[PDB]
């Protein structure tokens, strides 16, 4: 049975979106020859079949990140008074003094970060959502996990972490007697993530790729594809149309190629991110909004809440876990008959120091003393494996008198 | 001279001696902004990441100015996207462009030992 | 759009191979014929791939709705925000021309009621802490009450459960437990 436990700050990093950029079909192909556009109108409607790829791409990222962040509908803002029984959440809330409305932590993320090739911007900036994950934070922290299925509903946060003890075994009275160790040990573990921050392989990794893939788009323009020269300006010159079709064929053909190929890693990879995405929805609905029970879902070892911090193209979560820390060994049993009443524990396990008995929760090593109230009887001691024989105290006889 | 893009961007001129930069002329892409035939004709058109010194009412937005449309300083739901932070809608009648907004703002009543 | 690659030249004199097949005699008409067939092969490979992505991305939606009929309907669910918003009740399945549609049945609370609360409450010495509700006061009593729907009972030894003495709590209040067992003693 453990005697005593811990309280521990993971942190996970997910990709939400990739940057959305459109491709300039016929400036990329011909540039600004109206012969070459003359000649490639003869092939069909593969121009017009890649824009559109490219747009529904460009409009999913949106939908992505729409999806992922907005999943509360009113804005809501901590109280001036910060008095939450101890803990210190001026790491990740937001300080007036920097201009954007962005927390320690969420800043330090952001500092760890012709052709016809052009970029959009996003729908959503990154001051909206600063605003959402600010008010998913102040939801999580002055009303618990209520505001994810009504409206808000205050409560004190030892309170709530009272009850989030009891959501997982352990009794209400284990935080009460310790309040002081859970706030520091929770204060000494969000600093050293800030410490530790100060790493992102999953973020950079899809800005790398996207940055290789379109360097090669680029890089696909000087060569000759089995042509003369890999200019059109220079074949325009020097020859006249009956000749320099041949030539201008082949390289809207190698152009061509390379366009398809570009967009289908573009689809390709768009798949993944949407997976990822979804992903991280769902860790943001059920590990935020809520006390999770999934094992190993939200952080190892037994979930308390999580808080969300966002990141260039993705978004960052900070799991507040509890794990036991220190172990003692010792001699248990099935059951107790007193009077041939075999005895059961309630909701214990029975444990023993050597000489007495006693009933105790399995999380935390807390030793009460064995009556009728923890215990529940049922046959006789004759059947059961394992038996020890001891008295159950039935606290009546002594106010008899 | 060049540049990554194996394009030529510096070039000297062979009389005066001198080197000339060269960049591309804006293109950018045309986008159109309706409410629906059914309701309306009336249409505006976003011009896509140009300074419209370029092209030939017009409010300039970090997406590309949009011309045919007004602008507001109230802030609504979004009803059609544009870009950056703004969305356009057929409320008031003509288009009129503004700032998309999150959502009612409500401060939660907390104290160490109020519940509800 | 596959269907109207057809009509296009790829680069020969016409798009039908009947005119292709007349006026021209085999040892001419290949170079044509087989420009009409590069482009006829690139227009088919192009719709396969487009093809396959989208029925992955199908066969992944249909996963998540298997999994929803599984675990929402079949049962009750405690994922939050899986089968609906509030708190989950049952659903009921109904088909769609190429889909399943679900009738979420969930339980959202409507009315609130600010009140004063305590952490717990010491009789004679011994912390006493709610067995599972929390501590409510009206203004002049004090009540016990679940959490998520209001239905105020009277503190009794059978609604708390003592621990050491009110002298570590934060939050501590005053107040007396009936002990329903000395008025029958008589
Ligand atoms: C459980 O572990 C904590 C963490 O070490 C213990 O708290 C320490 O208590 C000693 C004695 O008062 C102090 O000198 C240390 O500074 C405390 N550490 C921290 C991090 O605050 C606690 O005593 C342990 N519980 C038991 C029952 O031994
Ligand atoms: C097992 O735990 C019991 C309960 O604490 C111990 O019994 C107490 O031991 C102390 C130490 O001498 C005495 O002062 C108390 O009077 C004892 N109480 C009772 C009710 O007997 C017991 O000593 C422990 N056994 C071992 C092996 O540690
Ligand atoms: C628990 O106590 C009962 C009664 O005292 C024990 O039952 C007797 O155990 C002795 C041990 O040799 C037997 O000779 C008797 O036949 C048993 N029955 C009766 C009615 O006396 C029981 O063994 C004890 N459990 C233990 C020691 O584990
Ligand atoms: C808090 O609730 C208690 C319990 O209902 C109220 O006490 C009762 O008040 C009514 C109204 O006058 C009396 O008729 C009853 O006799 C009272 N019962 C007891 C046991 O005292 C109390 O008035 C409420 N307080 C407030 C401020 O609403
Ligand atoms: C609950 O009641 C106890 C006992 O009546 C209070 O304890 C005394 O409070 C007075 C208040 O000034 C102190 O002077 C005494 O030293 C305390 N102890 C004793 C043994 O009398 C306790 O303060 C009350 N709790 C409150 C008022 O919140
Ligand atoms: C919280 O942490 C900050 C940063 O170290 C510190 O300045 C402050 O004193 C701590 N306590 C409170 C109540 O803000
Ligand atoms: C308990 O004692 C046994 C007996 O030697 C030993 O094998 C075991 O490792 C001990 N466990 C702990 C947690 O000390
Ligand atoms: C436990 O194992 C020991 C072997 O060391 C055996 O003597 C004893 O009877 C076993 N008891 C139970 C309840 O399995
Ligand atoms: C050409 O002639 C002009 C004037 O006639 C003179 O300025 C210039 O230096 C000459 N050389 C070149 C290379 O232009
Ligand atoms: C068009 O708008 C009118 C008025 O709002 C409405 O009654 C009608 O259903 C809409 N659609 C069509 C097809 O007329
Ligand atoms: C557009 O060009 C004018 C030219 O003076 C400049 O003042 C203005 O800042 C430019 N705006 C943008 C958005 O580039
Ligand atoms: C909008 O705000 C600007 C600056 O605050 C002001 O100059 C302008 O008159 C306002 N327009 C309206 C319609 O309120
Ligand atoms: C309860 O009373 C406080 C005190 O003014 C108030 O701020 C709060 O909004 C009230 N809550 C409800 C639900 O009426
Ligand atoms: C609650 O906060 C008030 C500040 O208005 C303070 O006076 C009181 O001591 C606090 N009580 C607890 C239990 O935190």
């Amino acid at each position: 049975i453990p005697i005593n436990f811990t309280i521990s700050v993971t942190t996970e990093i997910l990709p939400v979106s990739m940057t959305k950029t459109s491709v300039d079909c016929t400036m990329y192909i011909c540039g600004d020859s109206t012969e070459c556009s003359n000649l490639l109108l003869q092939y069909g409607s593969f121009c017009t079949q890649l824009n559109r790829a490219l747009t529904g791409i460009a409009v999913e990222q949106d939908k992505n990140t729409q999806e992922v962040f907005a999943q509360v509908k009113q804005i809501y803002k901590t109280p001036p008074i910060k008095d939450f029984g101890g803990f210190n959440f001026s790491q990740i809330l937001p300080d007036p003094s920097k201009p954007s409305k962005r927390s320690f932590i969420e800043d330090l993320l952001f500092n760890k970060v012709f052709n016809g090739l052009t970029v959009l911007p996003p729908l959503l900036t990154d001051e909206m959502i600063a605003q959402y994950t600010s008010a998913l934070l102040a939801g999580t922290i002055t009303s618990g996990w209520t505001f994810g299925a009504g409206a808000a509903l205050q409560i004190p946060f030892a309170m709530q972490m009272a009850y989030r003890f009891n959501g997982i075994g352990v009794t209400q009275n284990v935080l009460y007697e310790n309040q002081k160790l859970i706030a520091n040990q929770f204060n000494s573990a969000i600093g050293k993530i800030q410490d530790s921050l100060s790493a992102l392989g999953k973020l950079q990794d899809v800005v790398n790729q996207n940055a290789q893939a379109l360097n090669t788009l680029v890089k696909q323009l000087s060569s000759n594809f089995g042509a003369i020269s890999s200019v059109l300006n220079d074949i325009l010159a020097r020859l006249d149309p009956p000749e320099a079709e041949v030539q201008i064929d082949r390289l809207i053909t190698g152009r061509l190629q390379s366009l398809q190929t570009y967009v289908t890693q573009q689809l390709i990879r768009a798949a993944e991110i949407r997976a990822s995405a979804n992903l991280a929805a769902t860790k943001m609905s059920e590990c935020v909004l809520g006390q999770s029970k999934r094992v190993d879902f939200c952080g190892k070892g037994y979930h308390l809440m999580s808080f969300p911090q966002s990141a260039p193209h993705g978004v960052v979560f900070l799991h507040v876990t509890y794990v036991p820390a220190q172990e003692k060994n010792f001699t248990t049993a099935p059951a107790i008959c007193h009077d041939g009443k075999a005895h059961f524990p309630r909701e214990g396990v029975f444990v023993s120091n050597g000489t007495h008995w006693f009933v105790t929760q399995r999380n935390f090593y807390e030793p009460q003393i064995i009556t009728t109230h923890n215990t529940f009887v049922s046959g006789n001691c004759d059947v059961v494996i394992g038996i020890v024989n001891n008295t159950v105290y039935d606290p009546l006889q002594p106010e008899l008198d | 001279g060049r540049d990554i893009d194996d394009t030529t961007d510096a070039v000297r001129d062979p009389q005066t001696l001198e080197i000339l930069d060269i960049t591309p002329c804006s293109f950018g892409g045309v986008s159109v902004i309706t409410p629906g035939t059914n309701t309306s004709n009336q249409v505006a058109v976003l011009y896509q990441g140009v300074n419209c010194t370029e092209v030939p009412n017009v409010f300039q937005t970090r997406a590309g100015c949009l011309i045919g449309a007004e602008h507001v300083n109230n802030s609504y739901e979004c009803d059609i996207p544009i870009g950056a932070g703004i969305c356009a809608s057929y409320q008031t009648q003509s288009i009129i462009a503004y700032t998309m907004s999150l959502g009612a703002e409500n401060s939660v009543a907390y104290s160490n030992n109020s519940i509800a």
